This record gives C-alpha cells, structure tokens and sequence, in this order.
C-alpha cells in the first residue's frame, strides 16, 4: 500500500476512481482534457464504468457570450460514442447546450441528476462575421446549419424524440428541472437525498420542540388561512364569470336567426346531430350546475342589505340611445325593442 | 409492480368492451383538453358517457336519473373544482394516482368477482371505493357500500375481499 | 460626418419641410422623435387640411420614441401619408404601417422588416418581472396595432414577427403593411425570341 | 446624423423650436438635469412675461430627472400665472411623472400610448455611518415631498401612494386617468384599444375568462 | 508541445530534454529575450563538451542585433554547428540558416519556406543623430551581406541587388542558390 | 471522520452554486457540521442551511443575509420573458429550500426574499438557518475529531 | 491511503528547516498579517489558526500576530473590504487556545488597530514609530431606496458597537466612551498616545537603538 | 428666452458654478448695474455647489451692485449656491416652497512635499473662516452656531432656513412647504 | 509505435498545417489520424497527412478546406512579391491535397477557392480520410 502514494490532489483523487468531472465551459482545453481522460479510462479497462459529473454551461457563458464553438461539443460527444465501456452521467447544477447532450448521451438508464439541477437546451449562436461577402455569408450559414443538425442528431440519440420536435423546442431557451428532464428524455433517475438524513432531520425538528414553538405555528396558521381565503376569492371570480355567461344566455335566448341552419349545413354528414370532436373545441356546460349540495352551508353572512331594484321588464319598446345602420334588426316577439 | 401501469395492461389484458371503451374514452379526453394526465373524474365521465353500459344503468337504479345531466355536472366540477387547464405537449398521456389505483382495484375486483375479464361494474366499485361517486353526488347518498349491495343484487353473486 | 454634408442636408431638409415633407431617418431615438413631434405639430398649425408626407427610412429605433411619433401622427388633423424609401425596419416599419390607410407607399426596391422589441432586464427577480412585463406589453401593443393596420390576425402577426421578417414591398402589399408601390413606367425591352 | 430642423419659413426663418416656444410650447426631452430645469424655468418665466394670462403647453417625453431639478420645475409650474397644460408623450419615467401631474387640473393630458411610471425616490448610501444617515434623511425627505405632491395632485391616500410606489409602477394612460395623474387621454380618430394591463384587470374581476376572453388581447400566455 | 518526455530516469521537459542531446530548437522570432536564452544555451552547451550543436529553426523573422549576437556566439564556441529548417526560416531566421556549418550541414524540410531580406531598422532624432544611425545601419547591411555571400557563395554585389526586396525560396531554389545544402526526406 | 466540517464565510456567489452545494450536502451519507464565521450571503446561506440539522453553527458575530436570485438578460421580448420565468422558478426553488431547512412557510420566506435580508446570530438561530451559537468548545471538539 | 498526520516542532525539529519564509513563520507560531483584510487574508489566517490549534501538545505557546495592514479600509479612506472579514479573522483567532500576542510593524489602522488592542494585556508590541489610527467603519456604495440605506446604517451600527465592545474590553473604558473617543472620528495615535490609552503595552522585546547601544559600549 | 429675462433684470445661475460660469455672471451683473442703477436685479440659484474662488467672485460682484440684488432659489442650493442665496439683500431673498438648501464646507487636497500640504490646509481653513464670517452676519446667528452648522451634512426645507435666517420669504405662502 | 493524432481544430494558419504535415511524414512508422468534431484547413492538412489506410473521421466531424489567407503592406513591388509567395503557398497546399486525394490538382485548386465544407462521408470520398469511426 505504500508503493502507490496517496493522490497528490483532488482531481487525481477523483479520476483515480473513474470519475470524469466536467465542470467548466466547454473550451478547447476542457475538451482536450476530457478526451484524454476518457481515452485513458478506456485504456485501463473497457468494461469498468465511468461516472461523469456535469456542472457546465456548454460552449457559451450563461450570459450569452460565445466562448468556444459548436464543434467542441461534437468532439466530446463523438468521443463518448467512441469509448465503449458504460458511462453514467450525473447532472450537477447546470447542464446547458452541449453539456446537456453529454448528459443525455450517457448509458441509458444511468443518466441521473440532483433534485434541483437545471438542464437547459437552446440553439447554437456564432460570433459576428464582420461584414463578409454574400457567398461567405451563405457558406457560414451552411456551416452553422450543419453543426446545428449535428447537435440535433446527437440530441435525438440522447432523448429519443424526433429531430423536428427538438428543432422546434430549441428555437428558444428550454429550461428543464429533473422532473422535466426525466419527462423529456434527458435523464432517467433523480438522486433523491439520503433517507436516513431526512428521517433524522424530521425527528430532530419534532423532538427538540423547535418546529412547534419558535413562532412557527402562528405563521403556518397564517399561511393556511391565506391559502383558503385566496381559493375562496378565486371561486367567487369563477362564479362571477359564470353568472356573466348566464346573463349572456338569458339575453341571447331572444333570437330569430337562420344562421344556425347554415351551421347545420356546413358540418359533416355524421355530425348532422350535435356530436363533438374530442378536441380543444370543447364546450363546457354550466347550465347543468344543479349541484344541490346540502352540505356546503352558507356561512353567517347578511346579503339582506342589498337594495330592492326597480324590477325592470325587458318587454318594452324603449331602446338605448345608440346608432346602427342595419334595418334587418326587426323587433322580436319577446323583444319589441330588439 | 408498477409494470401494471403499461399500455399492455390496457390492451393486452383481457378486458370487456365496456371497461376498455371507458378507459380509452378517458384517455381521449385527457388528450383532448390537452392536459395529458387522466383523472378519476374522467373515468367517471367515461362511465356516464356510455349510458348503455350496465355500470351507468346501475347508477340509474341507484338514483341518477339525469345521466346526461350527471355527466355534465361532473364535467362542470372538473372545469371548476379541479382543472381542465391545457398543458404543453406530453408524448405519453399519464395517469393520476387515484386513476391508476382505480385501474388496479378494478382488476383486483374482477379477480375476487370471478370474472376472467375486467368489467365496467368493477370499475364503478373502484370509483366508489375511491370516494369519486360520493365526492360528486353527496345528495344521492351514493357510497361505496350502497353500490356494493347494488351490484351484488345486479349480478346475484356474492363477492368477498381480503 | 462632414460639416458641409450636414449643412447641405439641413438646407434640403428645410426645402422639403416647406413642401410639407417630414422625414424619419436613422435610429429613432428620443431626440429624433421629439424633433419629429415638433415638426408634425408645426405642420398641423400651418394648415389643417393638406396632407403631410412622411419619409420613412430607418433601421430601427426606440419603442417609446416610435410610439411618441405614432400617437402624434394619429392625433393631428392632416393625414400623414407615410412613404418608405430604402429601409423601413422594426420601428420605421411600424411607422410606415401606421400611415393614413390607403396612403402608405414604398418604392419598389425597399425592404420592410417587422419584428418584436429587443431589450434587456437586469436586477433581482422582481425587477426582472417588472421589466419583462414592460417589454411584453410593448410587444403585445405593437402586434395588436399591426393586426389593426394589416387586416391580419394577432396570432398570424405574432408568428410572423417572432424573428426578423424581411419583406419586399410587393409582399408588403400582399400582407397589408403598404398600400401601393411608387414607380414610373419603363421601356419594356423587346426580345428576339 | 445628429438632427435636421425645419425652419417654419417666416420672413426670418428661425429654428423650429424657437418658433414653437414663441407660440408658447415647451418641450421636455431627456433627463431633467440642472440645465434642463434652468431652461424650463426660464422658458416658463419668459412666456409669463410676454403674456401672463394665456395658456402654456408643455410636452413631456423624458426618461426621468434629477429629483431636485424636477422639484424646481414643479414649483415654477405651480408658481406662475398662466394655465400650464402638460401633455405626456412617449415615456414619463417617475420624476417627469410628477411633471405630468403638475399641469392645471383639467388640462393634464397623455397620448394614448405613453408609459407613465411611479417609483420611490432612488438614491444610494456610501461611506461612514453619518454619511449613510444623511442619505437616509435625504431619501426620506424626497419620499415625503414627492408623496405629498402626488397626494396633492391625484388625491390618493398616502397608503395608496405607498402601494403605487413601492416598486417601479408602469402605468398606461388608463391607469393614470383612473388614479388622477392625467385628466384626458389624447386618442386617435376613434381608437379605444384596451391595453394588456386593463385586460388583466378585466380577468381579475371575472368579466372575461379563459373560455371567453372577449375581443381583447390574449393574456393567457402569461 | 508541452508534455515532458521521459529521460534517462525521470520526467524532463521536452525542450530541456532536447538540449540534453545538444539539439537547440529555436521556434520564436528573434527578440532580445529569445536571443539571450539561445546565446546562453549555446554557451553552456559548448561548456559541457564539444561535440556539435544542431539548431532546428522555425523562425518567422526577428531583430537584427540579437540575431547577429546569436550568430557571433555560434561562431565563438568550439563545437561545430548544424542548422536544420523545420517549418520556415524568414529574414534573420533565413540568415541564421546560413550561420551554422558551412560545410554541407544546413538542412531543410521538403516544404520549408525560406526568405532573406536586408535588415530593417528605424530611428530618429537630431539631424546628426540620423546620420550616425543611418551609417551604422548601412554598416549592418554590408556586414550581413558579406556573411550571406560568403555563406552561400553568391557574389557580394549580386546579394546586395537581390535582397533589397524580399527574397523567397523553395528548398530546391535554396539548394540551387547555395542557401542550404541538403533537404531532409524520410531517411 | 464520519462528519464533514464545512466552514462558511463568503459574501455571495450565484445562487445555483448554493443549490448545488445544498444538494450535495444533503446527498452524501456522512453527516455535516457547517460553521459560519463572519458572514454567509446567498449561496453561503444555502450552504449553511444545508448541513445536518442540529449541527449548523453560527458565531456570535456572524450575519446571514438571504436575497432573491438576481439575474441579467438581454435579447428579444420572448427571450426576456422566458428568462424571467426561469428566474422566478429559481426564486421559488430557493424559497422552498429555506422553507424546508427552517420550517417557515414558503410565503414568509418569499416575503423576506423581497429585499436583502440581514440576520444576526440570535436572529439567524431564531429564524432557523442555524442551530447553535459557536462557542470555543464547539470546534475545540471539531479539531479534536479531525485529530482523533 | 494512510492518514498522514502533520507532525509538529517538538518532533519535527529532526526534519530540518522549512523551505521558504511563510512556512518558517508558521512554524514559529507567527501569523504575519502584512496585507489588508481581503477574503484571501481571511482564508489564509483561518487555515493557519486551524493548523496551529490542530495538534499543539500544550497549546500555551502564544500565537504572534504582527500587523502591517490598514484593516478593511483603503488608504484614501474608502472601504476596500467589509467588516465581516475582520469578524472571521477575529472569530478564528479566538477558537484557538494559546495567548494571542499582537504587534504592529508600521501601520495598524481602522480594524488592525482594534485587532492590535485585542491581544493579551501586557503583550501588545509596536515599533516605536508605528502609526495607529481608529476610524468609524465604512460601507461601500450601494444603490436603492431609503430602506436599503437604512439597512446599511443598521449593519454599520452593529459593526461600530462590535468594535466599541472589543476596544472597551481592551482599553478598560466605558463602552460608549470607547465609541466616542475612537470610532467617532478618524483619530491618529503615536506609540506614546496609543500606550496612554491602552492601545499598545510595550515595544517589541529587545528593541535597542543604535546610538544608545553605541553609548553603552 | 433668456434674452428677454436679462432685459427684465433677471439673471440665472443654474447648474454647477465654475470659473468661466462666474466670469459670465459677474459681467451680467456689472452690465445691469452700469445700465440702470435704481432697478433691482433678481438672481435665480439652482446650483449643486461650485468652486470657492468662483463663488466668492460672484459674491463680490453681487455685493458691488448698487441696485439691490434679490435672489430666488429653486430646487437645489448646495453649499455654494446657498451662500450666494444668503448674500442677497436682506428682506429680498426668496425660495420655492420645496427647494432644498444645503450649507457645507469645501473639499480639497494636496500632494508632494507637505509644505504645499500645510499651505493647502491653511487655505482650506481660510475658506472655512471667510465663508462662515459673512454667513453668520446675514443669518443673524452666533458665529459659533454657524461654524457648527456649516460642518453638518444636511439639507433643509425653506421653512427651516427661513427660521435659520438664510432666506426671508417663501414663494407659495408656505402652503406647499412639504417635509 | 504509431503516432495516433486526434484532431479537433476549428482553424489555424495553413502554413502551420503544412509544417505539421511535414513533421508527420518525417517519422517512418505510420501515423493514424482520427478527426473529431471538426478539422479545419491547418488541421485538414494534418488529417490528410496520416497513413493512407489509417485515417479515420467520426460521423459528426466536418472537414474545412480553403486557400491560405494573408495581409500585405508596403510599396507596389513589395505587394507584388508578397502576392507571388501567397500563390506559391496555395499551389503547395493544392499539391498536398492532390497527393492525398488522387484528384485533379486544378480541380482541387478550384475547390479551394472559397471555404469548402465536407461531411464525414464526403471527407471519405474526397480522400482526406479513409474510414468512419
């Protein structure tokens, strides 16, 4: 055991356990180091696994300042394709751009992430050309297009999703929490915190009497009261909206039109009857709101201070002082004022 | 094992036409409103939609005369109490905790009920054991055990559970 | 630039202004918009009936200063007929859109670019929400106005202006941004065939 | 490509802004620093000397101002004889915002698409504890002065100003007319488009929902 | 080109490892700094013993006084000198390529690019100061031209007329011109 | 040493780094004793709240300032909007982490992250970010553990 | 693998002298604070303290703290760092066991003056032309509402009361008195004025001037 | 517009006061005096400070004028505009209801050989004494109180200053004086 | 025993590419050259410099080929001389490509004219690389 001394520092200490730590913006020096370490770890054995930790912001700073190119990521990802022993990639903190592809490019079922880490994917950008000709602008765009397509193909191998969907999603920043990355295809697992730690934490909070009396109960009560009050306020807003729609239907039941016959005509032969189409053309029905709930009792509140209206009838001829050049608006049998 | 939450266990598993149609309609409704996650109320809407199915006919005998009205009441509750909030685009329609438990319970019922297939009456008992019937029509006093007896009378075969 | 160029251009600017032709050139910052509001108010005071012709040739400009010019155009009495020459881009394009309906023109070889506001949010999370609401309000307002001018729909506009959307004046007419192309007849070259 | 002026073209052909000031119009652009405040007060007093009874019209398109210069300008506006009539254009960002509220009540205007703003007096502490106490007292005195002026012009409560100034508060002409900062909105030839904030205020009172948003801008993507 | 290459028993830097074998890689344009380092290295290498010093040059140019100092140090040492041209030898580098081993020990790689030009310089001041500087620079042109002519075997007057502008050569032109002696190939 | 002692004195750092250190400290099996000397700003407050509950020490003269994530961002209206929504999600992540570390409701934490928020030793222990005043005997024993 | 234990002077006298100077001073239990209280100095001093109270057998060998720093405030009077760097140093120097002797070489100013006073009574040294000075704490320029500046004033008043507490314990005076005399305005002390007020206690041991030595020869 | 106001014997002193700015104002006051000796001048002060040399130049010009020179501060008058505002004729100094008045010492420095440093300290100390002596006379307050007050960094409302003796009238009748 | 050159270089001066190509050919045991991601001009020369039969490119890699660049400054005759050498450089680079691709040298000169991009398969077909990883 003396013959191999203790490792001189921390990178040697980690890399000695086959942990390739990618934690820096993917610059040419970082890419070269990653390639050298992956090739060396295949050399020491191509069955032993490699645990790659990814806390990196891709080829550009999160500020947006381009700092390498779209081909350092292609090198690293094609390297990970070249090495044949299993790679488990754990996402720590940030995995942006190509550093997200690398996260999704590990061995499937072994890609993981910490519970709060963020995996962003966007579309590559390039530094300003500097007023080149026309053909050189076309050629630069073809370069950028080929590298974007490479990013898309590698991200399709990673996630599992078509190229077109990924292209559409990439056009703007796409931020993914581990639940979202797990949904999308980036990762497979989430590294839950240690259970014994959490259990001991809860027990300490209970037993010490800190969770009960340090001011906690008063403001937890305040929190629940605010939640209930705001839920009730939103329910009242929904009630207001539904009553407005009911008023529109009350004042729209006085109609004489032949356009409904046209709407019967346009629809298909199968839907000659009212037969909806299981789509976002979805008619929610308010009128069958005969809840009849005898349990939800009105609280001790007094609405008897509301006045007594004039009790107007709509079956009059008087009209509001408006302007309309249409003379098809005949008075209705129920609306002589129309 | 959570492999029961699989499309095979919906298609490959021997189910009646009624239960399969109910679940497929619930999935169609989860996809339609763009909220790719089936709730237990969407399953109940599947039952109420098929008025011809014996499950919905057992509800008629238990006091739900207005079955179209009951379907619309449930949809209105879903819009208000719950939420038909359209989400983004999930490639695979998911299943809520209550709804997946209702699927497992319906198959477990069928086992103890002798039916080699999974039936709609079993789904209705699964909904009742999850409150869903009493969570929506407390006026009709329609609880898990009342429909337990209703379906016992309907099929005339005693059922027993662990 | 050269002072003699500035003096010649200020002289021809005075001549054009005499002929009731204001002009919007260069990035529309606050200074240019204050100047152009002043010119429009003067031209309203001089005569309340004759048309004003507004020369748009701009690569961009501030949303706020552009809206100062736009409200003054829509408030004054004379009809401000906007004409585009060279490049109406991203706020001169909005200004060109907002010229008197039926009186927005463009020479045949011009480019119209309409897109959404740029900008920046800086500071703590709440300051970034406030500033993102300012930028999103400007985007929604400008898209609503483009829908009003062009006859398109708000969603078609919002889809079309997500990124830079360059258009020839022919495509602009077919869109609704411009109403006519200004050009004189040429001699149709006979081909041997 | 700095700027190019008309002339108005009378027998003299003077600068356009000199012509407009002669016809009693003062333009406020850019930050109200000490030079801008001096120029505006000098213009107000020259116009007063020419005719002490006829209206002065002030166009305000400015991204702020030094607070002391703005207080000087508002004091000069309130201390002159003619009616001062302030039209807001483009932006009026918080200190300029008071300049809009300081027009003769009934004659404060804003163009349909301006962006008013209200903010607490922002300053900045640095150095010894006594310099920081001096900064605290300066910013408290400025908060009191501007809060009292906003109360004076809009009639709001000091509580209401506390909510309306706790953070950068961007307002359309419609909130400004509801609050009292301006008196009339200068619209187009029949332009009544509802801005996104007012649409949200519709949604908060239940007038429109997600199902039936009405003919208003889609704010379902917020 | 950083990694230390292993030596007799330990890890030693690549360029130090080379100089352990008398090989002196010159890779930067000759400024005061690089010239001092290479003069020092030459003197110490001659101090260890006297076998021979191979100079592998990739010089893209340089300043005149430091290059002449390096040349005089190469000529002062007891051990002979051979100069190989990996990459390219421009200007004063092309003059160093004609500074070691007149007897057929200047080599070049097949695609090496060779260039010679009259030494540059710039200096101002009084009138008389410019006289002194101009006379010194003309002395420098003449000295470097004498050295070039006696290295390559071309007439002095020919060299003066040729090098007034830039002069570029492929290794075949350099053999034919006398600038070098052999071209390295796979052997 | 079946404990990892982590000594805190740092005036800031991006909050994402504080989240990373918090997650790592909550992930490793071994316990953690986090000591604050002088100050613990945003990321350092996350790292201080991240230790084993009951062994988050803070000296008498320490201050703990927690502030909401601050970001900067340029681009088109949609890009500003998307980055805005992400920064709000980070603010909620941080509020929830403090809520779970201190047992205060997320709404009182969010109310406090509204503005830069300084806490003394008693204020920090009362609030819940730390658990014990660091007296000399504490890391007397800490050094002795590292030595024993 | 094996736990490599750092061995200390009683048993490390057989391993020779350290290579460079800072290792020498660390071995002599001298912590030379020559540079203003930046986060770097704080980190280095915390690590030195952690190493010194790590394995001292008797931990009564005093720790020397020589100062040549203007504390947390730049030469032109505007804060170069914050007061929390001082607290971290001070706190660290307290978690050891040994008596803490302090000395001034040339300047101990504005925070280093407090840390100077905070040594052992009877064991605070200075060079006879050291310049000592006490100034109120200073914050650096930050922007905001009146509330942000009020928060900074509160923080600076905590810092001022902290320094006044240490100076009261060191100079043996009334707490508010020590606040008024030292921290209220930037005041200068020669070595004699500082000794008069309890800032320092002695010159460095063995300090003997040259012509004085000559005349005793 | 400033031409018409200069015809009306109104002089504006706005923004930072500097050497050239002083020379211009000195000349305007001399012109207004040599043209008309019986009609008052009005000087408006909105200035955040200035140079002590230039400020004392303008003050000498103001004190030379036969025609009584009123001053009317608006917005700011900081430590050198405030002194000049206090140097108007007694009873004819005015301020806006919400102007901010500051009284404070000057800054300075020196460098190199400390002979010039002691000379600069002596000159800054002279400026202190000179300004304070005349400030005490017109504020009608004890020189000790003025010396103490000119030390303290602070703004004051025109109500506080009107009490303190600096200004004499507030334009607005103290109806818009806000704290 | 064989130099195994991993190449990923977005750019570089072409003359340095020639120099590395010569250094590669100098050693006698063959050289393997594996390109990752990108191999631009100064590295495209290096990639073409490996042992024919042992030059590999990866599916994602793209090859850049272009003529050399240069800035010149001086009198008219200095400009003429300097133009003549840049032309000599371009002719040499075309010759190296002709040796590696076995394609008409004039055609290679035509393809050098502007920036030229090759996918991995087009790199194989052109002749700069031999196999795909």
């Amino acid at each position: 055991d003396r013959r191999k001394p203790p490792p001189p520092d921390l990178p040697s200490l980690l890399f000695d356990q086959r942990i390739v730590y990618l934690g820096m913006p993917l610059v040419p020096a970082v890419t070269e180091l990653m390639v050298a370490e992956l090739l060396y770890l295949e050399k020491q054995g191509a069955t032993l696994p490699i645990e790659m930790l990814i806390n990196s912001s891709g080829t550009t700073r999160q500020d947006g300042e381009i700092l390498s190119f779209d081909s350092e990521g292609v090198a690293l990802t094609s390297t990970m394709g070249f090495i044949k022993n299993p790679i488990s990639t754990v996402n720590m903190g940030l995995a942006v751009g190509w550093s997200c592809v690398v996260l999704s490019f590990g061995r499937k079922g072994w890609r993981k992430s910490l519970p709060h880490s963020l995996a962003m994917i966007q579309q590559p950008r390039v530094p300003p050309t500097g007023q080149r000709q026309a053909i050189e602008v076309h050629i630069k765009w073809r370069e950028v297009l080929d590298y974007k397509r490479e990013l898309l193909r590698m991200f399709s191998l990673g996630t599992g999703l078509p190229v077109d969907k990924l292209d559409a999603d990439m056009q703007r920043p796409l931020y993914m929490r581990p639940q979202d990355a797990l949904e999308y295809g980036i990762i497979d697992e989430i590294i839950e915190p240690n259970e014994d730690k959490a259990e001991k934490a809860a027990q300490y909070w209970i037993r010490s009497g800190r969770a009960e009396s340090e001011g906690r109960l008063e403001q937890w009560q305040e929190y629940l009261s605010l939640q209930e009050e705001y839920a009730l306020k939103d329910s009242f807003r929904k009630v207001m909206t539904q009553d407005l729609r009911a008023a529109y239907r009350d004042t729209s039941s006085k109609l004489l039109k032949n356009s409904s016959r046209n709407m019967e005509q346009v629809q298909e032969f199968k839907e000659r009857l009212p037969d909806d189409m299981l789509t976002e053309n979805d008619e929610v029905r308010l009128p069958f709101s005969r809840d009849g709930v005898k349990l939800a009792i009105l609280n001790a509140e007094c609405y008897a201070e509301r006045n007594i209206a004039r009790q107007v009838a709509a079956n009059k001829v008087s009209v509001p002082d408006k302007w309309r050049a249409a003379y098809a608006a005949r008075p209705a049998p129920a609306a002589p004022a129309a | 094992a959570t492999a029961t939450a699989a499309p095979s266990e919906l298609d490959d598993v021997g189910v009646s036409a009624a239960a399969e149609s109910i679940i497929q309609y619930a999935i169609n409704f989860a996809r339609a409103s763009e909220t790719y996650e089936v709730h237990s109320w969407m399953v109940l809407m599947g039952i109420l939609k098929y008025e011809t199915c014996t499950a919905a006919k057992i509800l008629k005998s238990l006091g739900l005369e207005d079955l179209y009205g009951a379907w619309n009441e449930v949809l209105w509750a879903l819009n208000v109490c719950d939420g038909l909030q359209p989400r983004s685009f999930v490639t695979d329609i998911k299943f809520a905790d209550r709804a997946f438990k209702v699927i497992t319970a319906a198959s477990d019922f069928a086992v103890w009920h002798g039916k080699d297939k999974m039936y709609s009456e079993d789904v209705l008992m699964a909904l009742a054991a999850g409150g869903v019937l009493e969570d929506l029509f407390p006026d009709l006093n329609l609880s898990f055990e009342r429909v337990r007896k209703a379906v016992e009378k309907e099929s005339g075969r005693r059922y027993q559970l662990p | 630039p050269n002072p003699l160029v500035i003096e010649r251009f200020q002289g021809v600017v005075s001549q054009l202004f005499q002929q009731r032709i204001v002009r919007l050139g260069g990035a529309v910052d606050d200074d240019m918009a204050n100047l152009l509001v002043a010119q429009l108010l003067y031209l309203d005071s001089v005569d309340n009936k004759r048309d004003i012709t507004m020369y748009v040739n701009s690569p961009g400009g501030s949303v706020t200063a552009g809206m100062a010019v736009f409200d003054t155009m829509r408030h004054i009495r004379p009809d401000v007929s906007t004409c585009c020459i060279g490049l109406a881009a991203s706020m001169g394009a909005f200004i060109l859109a907002s010229g008197q309906a039926g009186k927005r023109y463009s020479l045949p070889n011009s480019r119209i670019m309409i897109h959404q506001p740029l900008g920046g949010a800086q500071g703590q999370a709440t300051d970034i929400e406030i500033q993102a609401n300012e930028i999103l309000h400007h985007k929604l307002t400008l898209n609503g106005y483009l829908a009003q001018f062009t006859g398109q729909s708000m969603e078609t506009i919002t889809k079309d202006t997500d990124r830079d959307f360059f258009m020839s004046p022919q495509e602009a007419i077919e869109y609704g941004l411009v109403d006519a192309i200004i050009s004189k007849p040429q001699m149709l070259q006979s081909r041997e065939v | 490509p700095d700027i190019q002026i008309g002339h108005g073209e009378d027998a003299i052909e003077m600068d356009l802004y000199r012509y407009l000031l002669s016809n009693r119009i003062i333009f406020i652009g850019g930050y109200i620093n000490d030079k801008m405040a001096t120029q505006i007060v000098g213009s107000l007093m020259a116009l007063e000397a020419v005719d002490e009874n006829e209206d002065i019209r002030i166009y305000i398109n400015s991204p702020g101002g030094q607070p002391y210069s703005v207080l000087g300008v508002v004091d000069a506006m309130q201390s002159i004889k003619p009616d001062v009539q302030t039209v807001a254009l483009g932006a009026c960002y918080s200190y300029a915002s008071l300049v809009v509220a300081a027009g003769t009540k009934g004659k404060r205007y804003a163009m349909k698409n301006t962006r008013l703003m209200m903010t607490q007096p922002m300053g900045g502490s640095q150095g010894d504890i006594y310099q920081i106490k001096a900064t605290v007292e300066e910013l408290n005195a400025l908060y009191q002065i501007f809060s009292r002026y906003y109360m004076k012009f809009t009639g709001m409560n000091q509580d209401q100003i506390e909510q309306a100034t706790c953070r950068d508060h961007f307002m359309t002409p419609e909130q400004a007319k509801l609050e009292g900062l301006i008196d009339e909105i200068i619209r187009g030839k029949g332009d009544y488009t509802v801005p996104p904030a007012i649409v949200r205020q519709f949604r908060e009172v239940g007038l429109v929902d997600d199902l039936t948003p009405g003919p208003f801008l889609k704010v379902d993507c917020n | 080109c950083r990694p230390p290459g292993q030596r007799q028993s330990e890890w030693v830097d690549l360029w130090e490892a080379y100089t352990y074998q008398k090989v002196v890689f010159i890779k930067e344009a000759i400024t005061e700094d690089v010239a001092n380092n290479m003069i020092a290295l030459t003197l110490y290498l001659d101090s260890l013993d006297q076998k021979r010093i191979y100079y592998w040059l990739n010089v893209p140019g340089g300043d005149v006084v430091p290059t002449l100092a390096l040349y005089d140090t190469m000529q002062y040492v007891r051990s002979k000198t051979a100069t190989v041209c990996y990459g390219l030898c421009l200007g004063m580098g092309g003059f160093l390529l004609t500074a070691g081993g007149e007897k057929g020990y200047r080599f070049a790689m097949p695609h090496s690019i060779l260039m010679m030009h009259h030494p540059s310089g710039a200096s101002r001041g009084q009138a008389s100061e410019m006289h002194i500087e101009s006379r010194e620079l003309v002395r420098m042109r003449d000295y470097l031209s004498l050295l070039t002519s006696n290295a390559t075997g071309q007439p002095y007057d020919r060299v003066i007329r040729e090098l007034s502008r830039n002069k570029w050569m492929d290794p075949k032109q350099a053999i034919e011109y006398g600038m070098i002696d052999k071209v390295l190939t796979t052997p | 040493s079946k404990k990892v002692f982590m000594i805190i004195n740092s005036f800031g750092g991006s909050v994402g780094n504080g989240i990373t250190v918090h997650d790592a400290l909550q992930f490793i099996k071994a316990g953690s004793l986090t000591l604050a000397l002088g100050v613990a700003a945003s990321a350092a407050s996350l790292a201080l709240a991240g230790g084993t509950i009951g062994e988050r020490y803070v000296t008498e003269g320490c201050h703990t300032m927690i502030h909401q994530p601050e970001g900067g961002l340029n681009g088109q209206a949609s890009d500003i909007w998307i980055d805005s929504q992400e920064i709000m999600k980070i603010r909620l992540d941080v509020a929830e982490i403090y809520s779970l570390s201190t047992y205060r409701p997320r709404h009182k934490i969010l109310r406090d992250l509204d503005r830069d928020f300084y806490l003394t030793a008693m204020e920090t222990i009362y609030y819940g970010l730390a658990d014990e005043i660091a007296t000399n005997e504490v890391m007397h024993s800490i050094v002795e553990m590292t030595n024993q | 693998y094996p736990e490599g234990r750092p061995l200390f002077l009683p048993e490390a006298e057989r391993f020779g002298n350290p290579p460079d100077l800072p290792s020498l001073l660390l071995q002599q239990r001298v912590i030379y604070i020559s540079m203003p209280f930046l986060p770097s100095v704080t980190e280095l001093v915390v690590a030195q303290c952690y190493y010194l109270d790590f394995d001292d057998r008797n931990r009564q060998r005093p720790i020397y703290v020589y100062l040549n720093s203007t504390g947390c405030i730049n030469d032109k009077g505007q804060a170069i760092s914050a007061d929390n760097e001082f607290y971290a140093i001070w706190a660290a120097l307290g978690f050891t066991r040994a008596p803490l002797y302090t000395g001034v070489t040339w300047k101990a100013q504005n925070q280093a003056a407090v840390l100077l006073s905070a040594g052992q009574k009877g064991h605070r040294y200075s060079f006879p032309h050291a310049k000592i000075s006490t100034a109120p704490p200073v914050m650096n320029r930050v922007f905001g509402q009146a509330v942000d500046a009020q928060l900074q004033a509160n923080e600076l008043d905590y810092a001022t009361k902290y320094y006044a507490a240490i100076l009261a314990r060191s100079t043996g005076k009334d707490l508010e008195t020590c606040q008024k005399q030292y921290l209220s305005r930037k005041r200068y002390f020669s070595v004699k004025e500082a000794y008069e007020e309890g800032l320092v206690d002695k010159l460095v041991p063995g300090f003997m001037l040259n012509r004085f030595r000559k005349m005793q020869k | 517009p400033f031409g018409l106001l200069l015809r009306q014997r109104i002089v504006f002193l706005g923004g930072e006061v500097e050497d050239f700015g002083a020379d211009a104002i000195i000349s305007q006051l001399l012109l207004l005096d040599s043209q008309d000796p019986t009609k008052d001048i009005k000087i408006f002060i909105n200035s955040p400070g200035g140079s002590v040399t230039a400020g004392m130049g303008i003050y000498d010009a103001m004190m030379l004028c036969r025609a009584d020179v009123n001053t009317y501060c608006f917005g700011l008058a900081a430590s050198m505009g405030a002194f000049l505002l206090g140097a108007g004729k007694r009873g004819k100094r005015n301020s806006m209801p919400n102007s901010r008045i500051m009284i404070h010492q000057p800054l300075g420095g020196a460098s190199g050989q400390a002979v010039d440093i002691e000379i600069q300290a002596k000159e800054i100390m002279y400026h202190k004494a000179n300004l304070n002596r005349i400030m005490a006379d017109y504020c009608q307050q004890p020189l000790s109180k003025i010396e103490e007050d000119t030390d303290r960094d602070r703004y004051m409302s025109p109500l506080e200053a009107k009490e303190y003796g600096l200004i004499d009238h507030i334009i607005g009748g103290e109806e818009a004086v806000f704290n």
